[PDB]
Protein backbone atom coordinates (compact mmCIF):
# COMPACT_ATOMS: atom_id res chain seq x y z
CA UNK A 1 0.00 0.00 0.00
CA UNK A 2 0.94 3.72 -0.40
CA UNK A 3 2.36 5.46 2.71
CA UNK A 4 -0.04 8.19 4.03
CA UNK A 5 0.17 10.74 6.93
CA UNK A 6 -2.82 8.81 8.42
CA UNK A 7 -0.22 6.26 9.69
CA UNK A 8 1.80 8.92 11.62
CA UNK A 9 -1.08 10.21 13.89
CA UNK A 10 0.53 13.68 14.02
CA UNK A 11 -0.30 16.12 16.88
CA UNK A 12 -2.23 19.37 16.21
CA UNK A 13 -0.44 22.73 16.33
CA UNK A 14 -1.36 24.93 19.32
CA UNK A 15 -2.11 28.51 18.24
CA UNK A 16 -1.21 31.35 20.72
CA UNK A 17 -3.81 33.49 22.54
CA UNK A 18 -7.33 32.86 23.97
CA UNK A 19 -10.61 33.74 22.23
CA UNK A 20 -13.16 35.29 24.62
CA UNK A 21 -16.66 36.78 24.57
CA UNK A 22 -16.57 40.27 26.16
CA UNK A 23 -18.06 41.13 29.60
CA UNK A 24 -20.47 44.03 30.27
CA UNK A 25 -18.75 46.60 32.54
CA UNK A 26 -20.05 48.46 35.63
CA UNK A 27 -22.61 51.24 34.93
CA UNK A 28 -22.46 52.55 38.53
CA UNK A 29 -18.67 53.10 38.25
CA UNK A 30 -19.40 55.50 35.28
CA UNK A 31 -22.70 57.17 36.32
CA UNK A 32 -21.66 57.80 39.99
CA UNK A 33 -18.16 59.10 40.84
CA UNK A 34 -16.30 57.26 43.61
CA UNK A 35 -15.99 59.33 46.78
CA UNK A 36 -12.96 58.78 49.07
CA UNK A 37 -14.19 56.81 52.13
CA UNK A 38 -12.64 55.47 55.35
CA UNK A 39 -13.52 51.89 56.38
CA UNK A 40 -17.03 51.65 57.93
CA UNK A 41 -20.62 52.87 57.58
CA UNK A 42 -21.02 56.46 56.41
CA UNK A 43 -23.88 58.81 57.44
CA UNK A 44 -25.40 61.54 55.22
CA UNK A 45 -27.70 64.43 56.28
CA UNK A 46 -31.01 64.92 54.37
CA UNK A 47 -33.64 67.69 54.45
CA UNK A 48 -36.99 65.98 55.24
CA UNK A 49 -39.34 69.01 54.95
CA UNK A 50 -38.91 72.78 54.27
CA UNK A 51 -40.28 75.68 56.41
CA UNK B 1 -32.33 76.91 57.33
CA UNK B 2 -31.22 80.49 56.49
CA UNK B 3 -31.46 79.75 52.73
CA UNK B 4 -34.85 77.99 53.10
CA UNK B 5 -36.40 81.11 54.73
CA UNK B 6 -35.85 83.24 51.59
CA UNK B 7 -37.53 80.72 49.25
CA UNK B 8 -40.50 80.31 51.64
CA UNK B 9 -41.15 84.10 51.36
CA UNK B 10 -40.74 83.97 47.54
CA UNK B 11 -43.18 81.02 47.09
CA UNK B 12 -45.83 82.78 49.17
CA UNK B 13 -46.52 85.35 46.39
CA UNK B 14 -47.70 82.62 43.99
CA UNK B 15 -49.80 80.82 46.61
CA UNK B 16 -51.51 84.10 47.57
CA UNK B 17 -51.84 85.69 44.09
CA UNK B 18 -52.77 82.51 42.15
CA UNK B 19 -54.66 80.44 44.77
CA UNK B 20 -55.68 82.68 47.73
CA UNK B 21 -54.33 80.11 50.28
CA UNK B 22 -52.22 80.71 53.41
CA UNK B 23 -48.99 78.69 52.72
CA UNK B 24 -48.33 77.39 56.29
CA UNK B 25 -51.73 75.65 56.77
CA UNK B 26 -52.70 75.39 53.06
CA UNK B 27 -56.27 76.67 53.89
CA UNK B 28 -58.01 79.49 51.96
CA UNK B 29 -57.55 83.13 53.03
CA UNK B 30 -60.55 84.32 55.05
CA UNK B 31 -61.77 87.41 53.12
CA UNK B 32 -62.71 85.72 49.80
CA UNK B 33 -59.94 87.86 48.20
CA UNK B 34 -59.33 88.21 44.43
CA UNK B 35 -57.21 85.26 43.13
CA UNK B 36 -56.12 84.62 39.50
CA UNK B 37 -58.03 81.27 39.46
CA UNK B 38 -61.33 83.18 39.96
CA UNK B 39 -61.43 83.61 36.14
CA UNK B 40 -64.38 82.21 34.15
CA UNK B 41 -61.91 81.47 31.32
CA UNK B 42 -61.39 77.75 32.07
CA UNK B 43 -60.34 75.10 29.55
CA UNK B 44 -61.01 71.78 31.22
CA UNK B 45 -59.15 68.66 30.11
CA UNK B 46 -61.26 65.76 28.83
CA UNK B 47 -59.49 62.41 28.15
CA UNK B 48 -59.42 63.47 24.44
CA UNK B 49 -57.69 66.88 25.09
CA UNK B 50 -55.44 65.47 27.86
CA UNK B 51 -52.20 64.60 26.02
CA UNK B 52 -52.38 67.77 23.82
Amino acid sequence: AVLKTSSFQLPRHLVPGVWQKAQGQSVLARLSNAEPQEFGEQQYMTLTAPP
Amino acid sequence: MADLSGVALGRALDLIGIHGINPLTGAALAGTPPKIIDTTNVVELTTETLGL
